[PDB]
């Protein structure tokens, strides 16, 4: 008979439920990031002085690479925060959306086709 | 050549000790392959 | 303007619950594993470096008599009391969650309306 | 020494039992008929309940419904989307570099057919430890951008949804764009 | 180059189940300054719990102990003890309340020790500041008073200390600290009548050697920006030409502002933050801590503004999408406005306030 | 074809119905429904849709052989003979060159398109030359 | 010799994460945790209607109802968590 | 160790064999010259020569659709008379004909561009060539104007996976409308295209058109006239670039550079020489962005062949001599047998005015940014 919109209905609540997780997430992140820009700048460099080894040559290769070890070493106890909150963005996104997924596969069934394909005679063909 | 074509081609839990093992074959294969042992390195090498 | 204060104290008090739910959901989701039984005296440190968060979850989800039970009762039987409370606690935060959106759905247009005609202690 | 009196006797709240659960209610803001009470004393008046919770049971509804439609206005995908690619740009561009020095030390480079130690003079007991240490930080720089990754497509898949709904629901008002 | 210390357990603390303190609000600033970018032109730094021997330099010992040891759940055995101390009623007693105490302290002591060695000339915590708490108990909202301990650190370097207040109430606690000394100067702007605590009379200017060296700006109702203008600029101004400061305190509390929940000004953010560049102006060593504040919207944008502007930027008017964005509603600006309340001071009366106030600073 | 919304020739009737009870599993049965409303729509030929079908029905060969006898399928002739082109000239514009497209036309598959073609690829407004 | 070093790459990639995703998938199916799609939708849209109604009915009559209450697990609950950890 | 960068450089030596038509002006014989002089300067030193992974049918429709790629991959010379109805549906028969190869050609187009893509998404290279892409006429439904599969979209995708922002420059004298289409509606892209705005192929271009949506001012067209010379062109080229550099500030550049828009064509109509098509390209390299170039347009073979080699030798970093040594194709070079291209007494119509009038336009719109 006469259809409700149930799909229609919980696709609203599904919409909205998607951003928080990540939200909280982000934040997190933006903090970490802001405070290792400037070891990763450096690790940048360092990089880019050992590896053409034919423009800034002001250096002993032993102590060169002493340096970029000790940076290397600085910057690690960030790639595990990182790494953590990456992997529970992803599981949060990933139920979220599953949920809005299978809403959508229905909320376009219960839907007039004159509401997503047009009128027979608004379309063109030529 | 074609690499990506080549090297590119489970809710069932695991017991502490099946874990285990599958994770040292995988960590066993990655120090493989750092140093250039690895059986499927060697055939398309 | 009073109207605006109690909104603001209500979605204070949904936040400081959901809030302790997460971190509590946090580190239990991490006692529950395969490997748990054999480094116990590990997990064991990271739970009484966080018995106040714990203890809150359970204060919230249970009570204030259950509390000490069932923080007792988790400090002997751990990896296998953590997966019950687990799954408690985040039935909880589900159903909470679901109702803060569609009361948020009401407490924009209590805002919109008393935001404007709040501007007057004439 | 009472700093103040916070709670006023207007939002003192009521519980009534209905069903199986018990919900409060501010009961200052009664009718409690009476002459000296007009309609606009109550803050909470015209904010109709019945029809801010009701469903859509229309699907053009979705663009004139009033809390509907203050949900489809927000773009807070789109924001979050683009943070997404700022973020992982930043540290794709520290991962390249991370990732020629690894060719280099490994051996595989096509310039430098040498050994990696001679190359930049260094006891072949410094390369050892500096190539482990660079493959610690390659690993877990190139974990963080697959899983972010994910996260962003997955918050493209909402927004493509989101535009294909408010697009079926406009019916022959639709005019290309799709923002609100 | 501004020191910003903040500690991230601060804001899960919780005073009670219908409070008007709640310390989250200080995460939600952070939560702003965040998105606005700032992290990165100032040194965010993270105290150094103060300890038990750091706390009772002010305090007692007794007063101090008892906080250690009390507990939401074994106070059967306090509860006579309880309110000697002041403790129970609008100061409860909640988990984890010497964390708090600690945290809030160290903050304080912390940033003057970055004023003492040259690290910085301005510093921020925006989670201390607490000038009610008294010697040997606690006192509206304030358990352990930790802005007299960053003065007593501040004093080991520096030679006089100005302690500037602009919270609506009195800040009774450090002016009762340092009201017999002449090398800490205290001036308070404060609604008077009918009203918490009570003293702040226009009379009151120390005692011993500490003789003219207080001052108490006594106001009224509904004051707004433009007389508040007029009567801070004038007696700073003075101050400064007299008292020569070296260390600055100012007290930022944000109850003063138009819609606060125990405040009676009409003040606004421009007229609030009038103070903090007029105060700013000076180029000197300044601390900058928070105080009241129960409006935690207003709070939240006031102070975001007032860090942005004490660096030295120019934060956007719109808010950037946050986790605490729908707190803000329905306009999402960085603007707190004011109301059509009417003012009760005549020109008349302050003038007069203003005079007598100087004419006591020439000596 | 099988034009009607949900309703009609009871030998599709029966085909319908038969086809879950195999097809069970409805998260995959909505997407043959989604595939046989745009065959009937003039999006696809019986040419194209027969293949999309050899992904549902490949093994049970009962089924299939009935499909390709429902819609008149014709083995000398495979090449799927696709929909006609629009005319622009009566379509609304924006700016001196550009036609926005009906909506149907944004109902042909690219099949190697992840949901950053989606997002970031414009669809709806071509190009005209004025 | 550029083939040779985008084969090394590529294998050293997949490899990790095939490490990465078995951690995270023994953790996940660790973790505890219908009818339909069908079914949880009517029963939402069933229950908010219902919860409708209560509201507007208790509006005109007490008062303005305030956020749903925040509450504990049921009696039986409590009893049968108890258990279990026992 | 691991010294300089080189210059990446695409080549497949089928490329060269494929026959549009009887006397159809685009010549795919065109890229085995340039080669045949970047082997006897000796270039081939100093760059690192790839050879592209041909793209497949799941590579193609990330931009095209199923049915366009369909009938690409099907059709055949002798078998067209059973695709009537798809030769009026997707544009192909008259200024596209259907030829020998059709599909093995746009599979190595598209995967030298899409290889450049990934070299530049590696960090191996800075700059990466490949003469045979950048066909930027072609249509998602369609084929329009010698081009079939629009690969220059291919590479901005592949891009966008870690750079937030993307620049496409455009000095084919035509407009490039493919390019623009696919990117009309984002801010991710900005297009910039310089033009012969008038009774001209494709009729599209219009200094108005500047993009819808949410690419809002993300799109910029420069309508010129007739015989526009290297200095005129060059005092409308740089201010516009320098603020879509300032104001834009993208991080990875897709230059496009065809030459018909050279002195001497057999289609395009400016006053262009080899030093004044080579500006342009120094002038964008000069910035240090990674950058693709591409090929596009040229019909005819000498000036076009001339000019590619100048270009190559000078992205590599070199500096050629002028004289062209002995090569397979020497006789096409006549009669100065010299490395140049020269322009012509042909008369400019692009007064002062008009060009001071659309850069302060331009710059206006591009104001409007961020
Ligand atoms: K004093
Ligand atoms: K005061
Ligand atoms: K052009
Ligand atoms: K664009
Ligand atoms: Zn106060
Ligand atoms: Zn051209």
């Amino acid at each position: 008979g006469i259809e409700i919109f149930a799909a229609l209905n919980d696709f609203t609540d599904a919409i909205v439920s998607v951003p928080e997780s990540v939200c909280g997430k982000f934040t997190s992140l933006k903090e970490i990031d802001a405070q290792v820009r400037d070891i990763r700048q450096n690790v940048i460099q360092e990089i880019g002085v050992v590896l053409k080894n034919e423009k800034n040559d002001e250096l002993s290769g032993e102590e060169r690479c002493e340096r970029l070890q000790k940076t290397l070493k600085e910057i690690l106890p960030y790639s595990d925060s990182k790494i953590c909150l990456a992997t529970d963005a992803m599981n949060n996104i990933k139920s979220c959306i599953d949920r809005l997924d299978a809403g959508f596969e229905y909320v376009e069934l219960e839907i007039p086709q004159q509401l997503r394909l047009g009128y027979p005679d608004d379309r063109a063909l030529m | 050549m074609d690499v990506l074509s080549r090297v590119f081609d489970l809710n069932n839990p695991l017991t502490a000790s099946e874990f285990r093992a599958k994770k040292a074959e995988l960590e066993a294969e990655l120090e493989s392959i750092r140093n250039g042992t690895c059986k499927t390195l060697l055939d398309l090498a | 303007l009073q109207a605006l204060q109690l909104v603001e104290d209500e979605r204070y008090d949904y936040d400081r619950v959901l809030n302790t739910t997460e971190s509590a959901i946090k580190i239990l989701a991490n006692f529950c594993e395969p490997t748990i039984h054999e480094h116990l005296e590990t997990a064991l440190q990271e739970l009484e470096r966080s018995k106040r968060i714990i203890k809150n979850a359970l204060i919230i989800v249970y009570g204030k008599e259950h509390a000490n039970l069932a923080l007792d009762t988790l400090f002997k039987k751990l990896p296998t009391a953590a997966p019950v409370l687990l799954k408690r606690i985040k039935t909880k935060d589900q159903e909470w969650r679901r109702s803060k959106r569609e009361w948020s759905k009401i407490w924009r247009q209590i805002e919109k309306k008393n935001a404007q005609a709040a501007f007057d202690d004439r | 020494g009472c700093v103040g009196n916070s709670s006023g006797s207007s939002i003192d709240i009521d519980y009534y039992n209905i069903g199986n659960t018990k919900r409060g209610v501010v009961s200052h803001f009664r009718r409690r008929i009476d002459p000296e009470w007009l309609d606009h004393d109550n803050p909470y008046n015209d904010i109709n309940i019945a029809e801010i919770m009701s469903p859509l049971t229309k699907p053009q509804d979705l663009l004139t419904h009033p809390a509907i439609s203050s949900i489809f206005e927000q773009n807070y995908l789109s924001i979050l989307a683009s943070s997404a690619l700022e973020i992982i740009s930043a540290e794709h561009k520290y991962t390249a570099h991370l990732e020629q020095l690894m060719v280099a030390l490994l051996g595989d480079d096509p310039s430098l057919p040498g050994p990696p130690h001679e190359v930049f003079g260094i006891s072949p007991e410094q390369c050892r430890e500096l190539t482990i240490t660079v493959q610690e930080a390659l690993e877990k720089s190139k974990e963080f951008i697959r899983c972010w990754t994910n996260v962003r497509m997955d918050l493209l898949r909402a927004i493509r949804f989101k535009n294909k709904v408010i697009a079926y629901c406009q019916g022959e008002d639709y005019n290309g764009n799709t923002q609100v | 180059k501004v020191s910003y210390f903040y500690d991230e357990d601060v804001g899960n603390y919780h005073y009670g189940p219908q409070h008007p303190m709640k310390p989250h609000r200080v995460r939600m600033v952070h939560n702003l300054v965040v998105n606005y970018n700032l992290y990165e032109k100032l040194n965010v730094i993270t105290p150094v719990r103060a300890t038990r021997n750091d706390m009772t330099r002010c305090h007692t010992d007794e007063y101090i102990e008892f906080l250690w040891r009390v507990t939401p759940d074994t106070m059967e055995k306090f509860q006579p003890h309880q309110l000697k101390f002041n403790v129970g009623d609008d100061c409860p007693v909640f988990d984890g309340l010497y964390e708090f105490c600690s945290i809030s302290a160290g903050g304080s002591i912390g940033a003057a020790q970055e004023l003492n060695s040259g690290n910085a000339e301005i510093a921020i915590n925006w989670a201390g500041g607490l000038h009610h708490a008294k010697k040997r108990e606690a006192s509206g909202f304030c358990y352990v008073n930790d802005i007299a301990l960053a003065a007593l650190e501040l004093l080991k370097y520096h030679q006089r200390v100005l302690y500037i207040d602009i919270d609506v109430h009195h800040g009774d606690g450090v002016e009762e600290f340092f009201y017999t000394t002449d090398r800490v100067m205290t001036c308070s702007f404060h609604k008077f009548g009918e009203y918490f605590p009570g003293t702040g009379h226009i009379k009151d200017t120390g005692i011993g050697t500490g003789k003219n060296y207080a001052v108490n700006v006594p106001l009224r109702d509904g004051i707004d920006d433009e007389s508040y203008e007029s009567v801070f600029k004038p007696v700073i101004s003075h101050i400064m030409q007299w008292f020569r400061p070296e260390a600055v305190i100012l007290q930022c509390g944000t109850d003063s502002l138009a819609g606060d929940r125990l405040g009676c000004f009409n003040l606004s953010m421009k007229g609030h933050s009038m103070c903090v560049d007029f105060v700013k102006s000076f180029n000197l060593p300044m601390i900058c801590v928070g105080g009241g504040g129960y409006t935690v919207r207003n709070v939240a944008r006031v102070w975001t503004y007032e860090t942005g502007l004490l660096a030295g930027e120019e934060l956007d008017e719109n808010l950037p999408y946050n986790d605490y964005l729908q707190y803000y509603g329905p306009d999402y600006k960085l603007n707190v406005l004011s109301n059509n309340m009417e003012n009760h001071n005549t020109r008349q009366y302050l003038d007069s306030i203003t005079s007598e106030i100087i004419e006591n600073l020439r000596n | 074809n099988v034009p009607i919304a949900q309703n009609k020739n009871p030998s599709e009737l029966e085909f319908l119905e038969h086809a879950r009870q195999y097809l069970a599993n409805e998260s995959k049965y909505n997407e043959f429904i989604k595939l046989l409303e745009l065959y009937s729509q003039e999006v696809f030929d019986k040419n194209a849709l027969v293949e999309r079908c050899y992904v549902f029905f490949g093994s049970n060969e009962h089924l299939m052989n009935w499909l390709k006898d429902l819609v008149k399928y014709n083995p000398a002739n495979p090449i799927p003979v696709p929909r006609p082109r629009v005319d622009l000239t009566q379509c609304k514009s924006c700016g001196p060159s550009y036609r926005l497209l009906p909506k149907i036309e944004l109902l042909l598959p690219c099949s190697g398109r992840d949901d950053l073609c989606w997002t970031i690829l414009n669809d709806a407004w071509v190009s005209f030359p004025t | 010799l550029f083939d040779k070093r985008r084969i090394r790459q590529a294998l050293l990639t997949k490899i990790a994460t095939k490490c990465f995703q078995l951690l995270n998938k023994q953790k996940s199916v660790h973790d505890p945790t219908t009818m339909s799609y069908r079914q949880s939708a009517l029963l939402q849209k069933q229950r908010i209607e219902y919860e409708a109604a209560v509201l507007c009915e208790l509006n005109s009559f007490a008062g303005f109802p305030t956020a749903p209450i925040i509450e504990t697990a049921s009696f039986d609950d409590i009893r049968n968590d108890l258990l279990e950890m026992g």
